[PDB]
């Protein structure tokens, strides 16, 4: 399961 | 006997030809199992091994919203990343991540992984503490710092040490019949003469899973790297592998030639000599 | 930047005329992303060719596996057609059923 979106560049 | 899992995000800008092409891949070890991709007809997370397709409508939902934000927010940070190189509009650009857990032969966390490229450049990764950064340049640098803001890095090391983990392990489990089933190369050599004193021996090993091997020649029982040629490692398309190394021998010296083959799935590792 | 695909025409089984198999052709080591693909019969391309979803490296680079059934004999030959931002001209690599 992939990881919860996480913040922009 | 040890496992890993990757994820692997590719996110294209492509000017004048709409907006920038997202694609997530999932794997366990060698095993392609999930992929995404925002060009398809209808956007959805889709099952590429048969032992996840157990996994519930709830599963899938999940995946496929986290997917289609990441579109968005990979725009977003693609239209970024060109701000911070000063390029033009213009230009075609690549940002790639890849992160997630290695696992030993025993079930616990050996590693966690977090790496970001901008046009096939490092640019920004997770240190192996999985609490700072390690920035490429002055650009990444403005990245590091939103990234420590929004608490990034915290939220890597809890999934890496937690979610990753405990979703690898059930992977394992499910998919054991094949994910933890090594299957040894099928092995041989071939005999090629190139000219009335020189032939190439070439040692192949076909059908192995992993892709994990060690294919070596040896004149008169020393290695002969400098001399030995070994293509990349191919996929079969059944989910094996296939490597050969060859090496160029004068003629009638063949018998001082020997072939060693390393593998998971063999019970001993191999010595392969040329049978006429 | 940019980095040249490396090919190699393969077969899933190994190769016995008459008898239905899978030709490969295996992309790798590229970048960017875009790269077409086709799989040649007597120069002709043939159609219903399938490919493996995008996936990189650890150096970054870009791979693909492009695939179709087929059945070889001892005339008929087969290839792969690679173009490429680093190509000024599409590449072509001919299957040798001892590579």
């Amino acid at each position: 399961k992939p990881i919860v979106v996480l913040h922009g560049y | 006997g040890s496992h890993s899992m990757r994820y692997f995000y590719t996110a294209m800008s492509r000017p004048g030809r709409g907006e920038p092409r997202f694609i997530a891949v999932g794997y366990v070890d060698d095993t392609q199992f999930v992929r995404f991709d925002s060009d398809a007809a209808s956007p959805r997370t889709e099952p590429r091994a048969p032992w996840i397709e157990q996994e519930g409508p709830e599963y899938w939902d999940r995946n496929t919203q986290i997917f289609k934000t990441n579109t968005q927010t990979y725009r977003e940070s693609l239209r970024n990343l060109r701000g911070y190189y000063n390029q033009s509009e213009a230009g075609s650009h690549i940002i790639q991540r890849m992160y997630g857990c290695d696992l030993g032969p025993d079930g616990r966390l050996l590693r966690g992984h977090d790496q970001s490229a901008y046009d096939g450049k490092d640019y920004i990764a997770l240190n192996e503490d999985l609490s700072s950064w390690t920035a490429a340049d002055t650009a990444a640098q403005i990245t590091q710092r939103k990234w420590e803001a929004a608490r990034v890095a915290e939220q890597l090391r809890a999934y890496l040490e937690g979610l990753c983990v405990e979703w690898l392990r059930r992977y394992l489990e499910n998919g054991k019949e094949t994910l933890q089933r090594a299957d040894p190369p099928k092995t041989h050599v071939t005999h090629h003469p190139v000219s009335d004193h020189e032939a190439t021996l070439r040692c192949w090993a076909l059908g192995f899973y992993p892709a994990e091997i060690t294919l070596t020649w040896q004149r008169d029982g020393e290695d002969q790297t400098q001399d030995t040629e070994l293509v990349e490692t191919r996929p079969a398309g059944d989910r094996t592998f296939q490597k050969w190394a060859a090496v160029v021998v004068p003629s009638g010296e063949e018998q001082r030639y020997t072939c060693h083959v390393q593998h998971e799935g063999l019970p001993k590792p191999l010595t392969l000599r040329w049978e006429p | 930047i940019q980095r040249t695909p490396k090919i190699q025409v393969y077969s899933r089984h190994p190769a016995e005329n008459g008898k239905s198999n899978f030709l490969n052709c295996y992309v790798s080591g590229f970048h960017p992303s875009d790269i077409e693909v086709d799989l040649l019969k007597n120069g002709e391309r043939i159609e219903k060719v399938e490919h493996s979803d995008l996936s990189f490296s650890k150096d970054w680079s870009f791979y693909l596996l492009y695939y179709t059934e087929f059945t070889p004999t001892e005339k008929d030959e087969y290839a792969c057609r690679v173009n490429h931002v680093t190509l000024s001209q599409p590449k072509i690599v001919k299957w040798d059923r001892d590579m």
